């Protein structure tokens, strides 16, 4: 008596929204509703054209969160552990030398298995600092 | 599925279709990037940071 | 003051209430050093003591949670089962 | 009166603060539960003999009937006897939602009934025990609040070598 | 500790919004088989074998929203945890068995008990419906394992061999310029054929996975089903 | 007619989603501390001294 | 058919009068019950009184068999009259739709009021 | 290690955290406040649904007397295999 | 005509497709939830510490001690407890401020 | 697999025909049916009641699957160490010179 089980109980008139709402099936209706676009299972379409659309939006929207979101949190420990192990000191650089810092953080992402070791291993009677250095 | 559709015959037919004028331009991002990879990370003034054996990920995982 | 040995090769040879004990005990003198401090510094207690306050209250809830076995007739039948000569024999044989 | 919205407080304090139970505390919860045990099976019993007095005729004529498993002669014997006993007299046997209600219903009051006077025979216990646990029953039942850390607050009894921290 | 976290599926939702407003017909399934039980005809079953089609047909598009799209880079299997697949399965085969237990038909377990009373009962039957009973539910951590380990090992392959092409892409592509170039250009076309082989080979695996871990489910319903013939 | 509006109204949603989800909303427990949260306890004890 | 409040305000005004009708209902249709089950046991065949077991063939469960778990009592018009089986056809299907709620009712206790 | 890190997800928004023993007690005061009311009489099927299975488990913790040492379930460092407090 | 799929609204349809037509499933689930819940909802302190951060735990900072101090100075300061209290330090009040006079 | 129809009254054996472990437990050993195990899984497959033997069995194993394995693990008593703690039966008891609150009355 509150509420209506039925789908037919309507909340608005017919006609509310109907050309905003005409033009979004339009969009969804010129591509999907053709015969040679059958899906496997709703999943796969048949046409060609939605893969070459899709396949590199879904890659560019997910590469730019990665590189955004998720890698640079890497990217900044390695900053700081690598130059004093707090933020402040990090920020005590300048942008051309966190440039610097970030990018050989990415070469050693390239190499990763098949890089030369001497990017983490220090040879002995290597003059650069070692893990001790800020201790 | 793979069913139908445009199917561009050569290079020069991806500008007649919207879909896959995209396409080739995700194309030429893909593929170009790797040249500015090639140029960027093996340039003569890129110097490998002093304070790499401070810290690795190595240790960290270790 | 004096701090108990707590660590794993102490812990190893002690009972679990032993243990629970000199663990709350450790955690009562941290906290009651800090306060110390916290009045000869002058500054609020709160805003320096509420970590080892913490430490003192987790330490008593793992603390009141134990109740060591009754010693009755089950609890003794399944230890003397279990405890058998010879598993007495290879448990003082093997060195590890 | 609901016992068990005041008992379910004082059994969560009970097991967080365990370590101050006495041997009379656990005797009275090992009687709590065969007492339980005891109402489980008392209940059995009873929806049992509802179910066989409720079976139809044909029902308990194959079930008491041949051919006999062992066939030793006292399982005929009592078989005999039984369907004997059943098939003897006019029985009500309702099928469906009716014969649900007359099995269950009356079981499920049983248990019902049993489990909440033993719970307040439970409370009753707590309150007549000598110990923090029925210390801290009876201050949840006057003032309606458990009060934690009670046993360090009183100083409850400790083992000799735990009692430096009552030093004070 | 409650973590709050979103399924990687958001823009797929989108999509099916979109394309999915109006009707459309669909005629290719990944496991058909839940649909047509029964092949001789005449025969019919008063149990519910039909019950499954509706939770096949979502786990399918589930399971290849995520495991298919997994193929693009950067992509995430939200889902890819031993344990939360032990529960999905947990849930989908004790549900039906639990559905044929709840049936009270002591009799359905009769094929239990393997052999003749040929065979002694208590040294050979005896053990072999012991063996048959671990057996189930061996099959359903054999299913849940077998899903993990799939999607697993696949994309531990990929993601080596694409870190391996990306070093020598970008380290080594100078020597086009070189005299060894020969060198290059072979290794580079056997990556490139392996890039492809390798993709084709995930398409492949991920839907005959689907397929398998459906005909798990729908193995465990044919075991207990009894079929009457019309006359 | 309803499906159409459901939909669309659906679609602005998800597309509002999608955008902060992976452009604006920020991931928990940077290791810099510049950007997400890094969790909190919830549903402390408060006016019980008793409980203490 | 949906919910209304203009029957809603006739079945709270028809409330109690609706329950003694009920109830006087409920002693009529026990007496015809009570005429047509005693009939049944002692006129009803073997099969019909003793509840004979009939289960099927695939997975042995028990169902009522048209054959021999009904019967149709061809000398009912002696002791109960049409009128009568009609009245108590009707107050099953009354009571069974009061029993459910009776039974929602005892098993929620005051939550069932909404 | 860098391999199997990329199998992780990727939208992780807050974590909250709350203890046992707070949200324990306050589902227990949801369910007196809704379980006290006179027009729920205590043999009703959905107060004993409420109360017994509770006071069953509760009434098993407290009769156990096991022989071996049971950790406490929120430990600072359960890690340690060979540190059990 | 009338069907369940097109005719109730979606919260009748999934209480209808769970209890009518596919209820053991549900009862499985929930009961799964409730074991998830029951015994695989914590994480220790050092847990956190190995594998609770994407890229590793910052000691640096220790946000793990920051919250704790959060959480216990907010249930102190609203539950009125009094840390000096001899149960919390071992010790009374004197022998504390003799300890503060010392140190 | 098949379906499958009870025996007739008729078809079954007599019991005096089954075997046990070692042989026949016919007359004078009779009582001894109740305690040969083999003996009652020989008549019950004569009986063709093999669910006796089959349903026990597999519910055992989804009781052990989804219900007692857990408990046993999460909640089981592992064993009992070489040096006990036995309970010296001190805690608890309210000391000396404390006045309990009265009981309801
Ligand atoms: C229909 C369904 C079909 C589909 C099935 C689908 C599923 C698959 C099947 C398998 C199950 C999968 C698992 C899913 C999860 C379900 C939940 C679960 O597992 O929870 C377990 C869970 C385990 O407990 P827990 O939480 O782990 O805690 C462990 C503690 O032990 C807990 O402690 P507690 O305090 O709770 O007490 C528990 C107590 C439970 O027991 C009791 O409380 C006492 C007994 C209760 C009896 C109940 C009535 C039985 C009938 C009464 C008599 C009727 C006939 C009357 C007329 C007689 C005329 C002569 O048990 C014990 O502690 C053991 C006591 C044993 C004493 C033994 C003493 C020695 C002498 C007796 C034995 C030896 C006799 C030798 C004779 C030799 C002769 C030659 O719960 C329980 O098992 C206990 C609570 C529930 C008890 C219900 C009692 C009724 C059971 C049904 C009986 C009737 C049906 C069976 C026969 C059918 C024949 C056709
Ligand atoms: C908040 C409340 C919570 C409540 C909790 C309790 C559970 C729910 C309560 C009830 C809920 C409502 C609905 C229930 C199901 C309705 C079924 C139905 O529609 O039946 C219609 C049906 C009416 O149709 P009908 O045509 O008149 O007769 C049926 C036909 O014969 C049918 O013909 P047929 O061809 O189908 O013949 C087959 C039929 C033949 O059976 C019947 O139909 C006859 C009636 C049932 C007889 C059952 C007793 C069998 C003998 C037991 C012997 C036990 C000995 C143990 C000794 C131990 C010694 C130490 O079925 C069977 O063969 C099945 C036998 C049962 C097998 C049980 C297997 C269990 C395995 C256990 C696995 C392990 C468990 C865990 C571990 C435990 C141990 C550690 O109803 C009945 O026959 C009786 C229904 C009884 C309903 C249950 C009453 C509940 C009372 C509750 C009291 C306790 C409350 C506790 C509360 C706690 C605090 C909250
Ligand atoms: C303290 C800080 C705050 C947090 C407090 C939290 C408290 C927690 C309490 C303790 C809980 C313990 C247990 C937690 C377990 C968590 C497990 C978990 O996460 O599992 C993963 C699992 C992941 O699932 P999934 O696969 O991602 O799918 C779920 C998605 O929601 C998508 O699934 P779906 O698409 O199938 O969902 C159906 C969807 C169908 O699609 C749609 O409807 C499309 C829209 C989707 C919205 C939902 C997606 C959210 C996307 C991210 C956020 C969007 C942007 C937010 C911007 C925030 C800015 C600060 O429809 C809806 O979502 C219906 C709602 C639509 C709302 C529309 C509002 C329109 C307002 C318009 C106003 C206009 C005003 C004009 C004024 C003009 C004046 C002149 O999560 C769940 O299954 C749900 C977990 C929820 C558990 C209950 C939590 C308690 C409720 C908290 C509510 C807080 C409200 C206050 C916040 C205020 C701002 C700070
Ligand atoms: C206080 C504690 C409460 C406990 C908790 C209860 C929780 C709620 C559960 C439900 C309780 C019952 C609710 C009241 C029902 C009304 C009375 C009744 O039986 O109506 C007849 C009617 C019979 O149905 P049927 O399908 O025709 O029966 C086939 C038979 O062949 C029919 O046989 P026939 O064909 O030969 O014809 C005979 C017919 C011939 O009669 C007539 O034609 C005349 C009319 C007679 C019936 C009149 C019923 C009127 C109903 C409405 C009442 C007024 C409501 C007013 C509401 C507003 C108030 C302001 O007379 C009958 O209907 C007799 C049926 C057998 C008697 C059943 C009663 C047994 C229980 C009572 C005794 C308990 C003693 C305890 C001792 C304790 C010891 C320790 O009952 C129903 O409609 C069935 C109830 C429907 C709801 C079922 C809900 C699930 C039940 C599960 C129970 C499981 C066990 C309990 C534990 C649960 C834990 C989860
Ligand atoms: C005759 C009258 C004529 C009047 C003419 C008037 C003409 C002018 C227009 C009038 C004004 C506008 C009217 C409204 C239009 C709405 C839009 C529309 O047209 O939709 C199409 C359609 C139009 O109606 P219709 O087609 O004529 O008839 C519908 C059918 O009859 C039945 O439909 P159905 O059953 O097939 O489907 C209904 C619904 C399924 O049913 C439901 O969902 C209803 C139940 C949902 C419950 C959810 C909450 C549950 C919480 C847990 C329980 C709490 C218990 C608490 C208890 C008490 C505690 C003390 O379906 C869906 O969920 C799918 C559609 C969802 C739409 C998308 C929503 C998100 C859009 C976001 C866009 C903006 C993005 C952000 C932009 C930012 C820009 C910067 O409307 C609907 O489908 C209704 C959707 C309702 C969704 C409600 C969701 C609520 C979520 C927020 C809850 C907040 C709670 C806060 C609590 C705080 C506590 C601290
Ligand atoms: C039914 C079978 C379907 C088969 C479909 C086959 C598609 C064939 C695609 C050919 C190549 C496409 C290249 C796209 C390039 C995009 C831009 C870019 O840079 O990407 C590089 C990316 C990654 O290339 P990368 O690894 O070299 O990237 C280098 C980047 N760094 C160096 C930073 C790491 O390319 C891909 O990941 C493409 C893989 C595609 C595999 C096929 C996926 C099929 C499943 C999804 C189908 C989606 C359909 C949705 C339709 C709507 C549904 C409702
Ligand atoms: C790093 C370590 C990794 C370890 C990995 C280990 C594997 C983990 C796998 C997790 C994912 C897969 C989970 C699958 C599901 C497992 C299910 C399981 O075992 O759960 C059992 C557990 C057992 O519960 P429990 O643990 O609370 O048992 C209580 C037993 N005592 C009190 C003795 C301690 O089930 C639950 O957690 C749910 C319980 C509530 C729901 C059921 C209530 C009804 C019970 C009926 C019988 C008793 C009452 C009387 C009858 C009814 C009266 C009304």
């Amino acid at each position: 008596v509150l509420f209506s089980t039925y789908r037919s109980s309507r909340l608005v008139s017919k006609e509310f929204l109907h050309g905003p709402v005409m033009r979004f099936r339009a969009l969804g209706e010129y591509y999907f509703q053709r015969a040679w676009n059958g899906t496997l299972n709703w999943a796969l379409p048949g046409e060609y054209r939605l893969y070459a659309v899709m396949i590199p939006f879904i890659y560019f929207y997910h590469r730019w969160h990665n590189d955004h979101t998720l890698d640079r949190d890497h990217v900044e420990k390695a900053m700081i552990m690598r130059w004093g192990g707090t933020l402040e000191d990090v920020r005590k650089l300048s942008a051309k030398d966190q440039l610097r810092v970030r990018c050989f953080t990415d070469i050693e992402k390239l190499y990763s298995a098949y890089g030369p070791k001497d990017t983490y291993l220090q040879p002995p009677g290597d003059t650069l600092p070692g893990k001790d250095f800020y201790r | 599925m793979l069913l139908g559709g445009f199917v561009p015959r050569r290079f020069s037919q991806f500008n007649r279709d919207p879909c896959w004028m995209f396409f080739i331009f995700s194309v030429g991002f893909w593929l170009g990037e790797y040249p500015a990879m090639m140029i960027k990370y093996n340039a003569r003034d890129l110097v490998y940071d002093p304070h790499r054996y401070v810290w690795s990920h190595h240790d960290d995982h270790h | 003051f004096h701090f108990h040995d707590v660590s794993n090769d102490a812990i190893k040879g002690m009972p679990p209430s032993e243990a629970l004990h000199k663990h709350l005990e450790n955690a009562q003198l941290a906290h009651r050093i800090c306060l110390a401090k916290a009045l000869k510094a002058g500054e609020p207690p709160v805003e320096k003591c509420a970590l080892t306050w913490g430490e003192v209250l987790i330490r008593y809830q793992a603390w009141s949670e134990y109740r060591p076995p009754f010693q009755d007739s089950v609890a003794q039948a399944k230890y003397k089962k279990y405890w058998s000569k010879k598993r007495q024999e290879e448990d003082d044989k093997n060195p590890f | 009166t609901k016992y068990e919205l005041k008992m379910q407080y004082f059994d969560e304090w009970m097991i967080r603060w365990r370590k101050f139970q006495t041997e009379s505390d656990w005797e009275i919860e090992k009687g709590r539960q065969w007492w339980r045990r005891f109402n489980m099976a008392v209940s059995g019993a009873l929806f049992c003999g509802l179910v066989l007095y409720t079976s139809g005729t044909a029902t308990l004529k194959r079930q008491y009937g041949l051919p006999h498993f062992f066939d030793i002669g006292v399982d005929g014997q009592a078989k005999e006897t039984m369907l004997k006993t059943l098939t003897s007299r006019w029985r009500y046997t309702p099928q469906g939602y009716g014969r649900v209600l007359i099995t269950g219903v009356p079981t499920y009051i049983l248990f019902v009934t049993l489990e909440h006077y033993r719970e307040r025979r439970r409370m009753q216990q707590y309150l007549q025990q000598n110990t923090v646990f029925g210390e801290q029953m009876r201050r949840l039942l006057s003032t309606g609040k458990i009060e934690e850390y009670l046993p360090v607050n009183i100083k409850a009894t400790l083992p000799a070598s735990q009692q430096a921290i009552y030093n004070y | 500790m409650f973590l709050f976290f979103f399924c990687d599926l958001f823009w797929l939702r989108l999509l099916l919004c979109m394309y999915y407003c109006v009707w459309s017909r669909l005629c290719f399934i990944v496991y058909f088989n839940c649909l047509m039980l029964i092949f001789d005809f005449l025969l019919f079953c008063l149990f519910d074998l039909y019950l499954f089609v509706g939770l096949c047909l979502f786990l399918l598009l589930w399971f290849m929203l995520f495991n298919l799209y997994s193929l693009i880079l950067y992509y995430c299997i939200t889902y890819l945890n031993l344990y939360l697949l032990f529960c999905i399965v947990f849930l989908l085969y004790i549900a039906f068995l639990f559905l044929f237990c709840f049936l009270c038909d002591f009799f359905l377990f009769n094929n239990l008990l393997v052999g003749d009373s040929f065979m002694d009962v208590f040294f050979i039957r005896f053990l072999l419906c012991f063996l048959e009973c671990f057996s189930l539910l061996c099959r359903c951590l054999s299913t849940f394992l077998r899903l993990f380990c799939n999607l697993l090992s696949s994309h531990f392959l990929l993601l080596m061999f694409f870190d391996f092409f990306y070093f020598i892409f970008v380290f080594f592509f100078y020597g086009v310029f070189c005299y060894w170039f020969i060198l290059f250009i072979f290794v580079f076309c056997f990556c490139l054929l392996f890039y492809v082989f390798l993709y084709l080979l995930d398409l492949f695996a991920a839907i005959l996975q689907l397929f398998i871990f459906c005909n798990m489910i729908l193995q465990l319903i044919m075991d207990f089903l009894l079929f009457l013939l019309f006359v | 007619e309803i499906q159409s509006r459901k939909k669309y109204f659906q679609t602005l949603g998800y597309l509002v989603a999608f955008i902060y989800l992976y452009f604006l909303m920020p991931k928990e427990k940077s290791f810099s501390g510049l950007s997400g949260p890094d969790g909190h306890w919830i549903m402390l004890p408060k006016g019980r001294p008793e409980l203490f | 058919m949906q919910g209304s409040w203009s029957v809603l305000k006739k079945n709270c005004s028809n409330f109690f009068p609706g329950l003694l009708a009920f109830a006087q209902q409920t002693q009529e249709a026990y007496g015809i019950w009570l005429r047509i089950y005693n009939r049944q046991q002692k006129y009803g065949p073997t099969d019909f009184v003793e509840q004979s077991e009939t289960f099927s063939p695939d997975y042995h469960k028990r169902f009522h068999s048209q054959d021999k778990n009904m019967w149709v009592d061809k000398e009912l018009c002696t002791e109960v009259s049409q009128k009568e089986v009609a009245r108590l056809m009707t107050y099953k299907l009354d009571m069974w739709r009061m029993a459910h709620c009776a039974g929602a009712l005892l098993a929620t206790g005051g939550y069932a009021i909404p | 290690s860098n391999p199997a890190d990329h199998f992780r997800p990727n939208l992780k928004a807050l974590t909250l955290y709350a203890e046992r023993q707070h949200y324990v007690d306050r589902w227990l005061h949801v369910k007196e406040r809704w379980l006290a009311p006179w027009y729920l009489p205590w043999w009703s099927p959905l107060f004993q649904l409420g109360t017994w299975y509770s006071q069953r488990s509760r009434n098993l913790f407290l009769v156990e007397n096991h022989l071996s040492y049971r950790p406490y379930k929120f430990r600072r460092n359960d890690e340690d295999r060979n540190n059990p407090y | 005509v009338y069907t369940r799929w097109k005719c109730d609204r979606l919260p009748v349809f999934q209480l209808k497709l769970f209890t009518q037509e596919y209820p053991m499933h549900a009862a499985v689930g929930i009961f799964t939830i409730i074991f998830l819940w029951k015994h695989m909802s914590h994480c220790s302190e050092e847990t956190e510490r190995k594998y609770g951060w994407w890229a590793g735990y910052p000691y640096w900072r220790d946000p793990i001690a920051r919250r704790n101090e959060t959480k216990y100075k907010q249930m102190i300061i609203n539950n009125d407890v009094d840390i000096t209290h001899p149960k919390w330090t071992g010790c009374s009040v004197e022998q504390l401020e003799e300890l503060s006079r010392v140190v | 697999g098949e379906l499958f129809v009870r025996p007739k009254l008729e078809e079954i054996p007599p019991a005096d025909q089954c075997r046990g472990f070692f042989g026949p437990l016919n007359d004078s050993l009779k009582f001894l049916r109740l305690l040969d195990i083999k003996w009652m899984m020989n008549r019950a497959v004569a009986m063709r009641r093999e669910y006796l033997i089959a349903t026990p069995t597999l519910f055992t194993f989804i009781w052990m699957f989804t219900w007692k394995g857990a408990v046993i693990y999460f909640w089981g008593d592992r064993a009992p160490p070489r040096r006990m703690d036995w309970n010296t039966e001190e805690t608890g008891r309210l000391p000396l010179g404390f006045k309990p609150t009265p009981a309801p009355l």
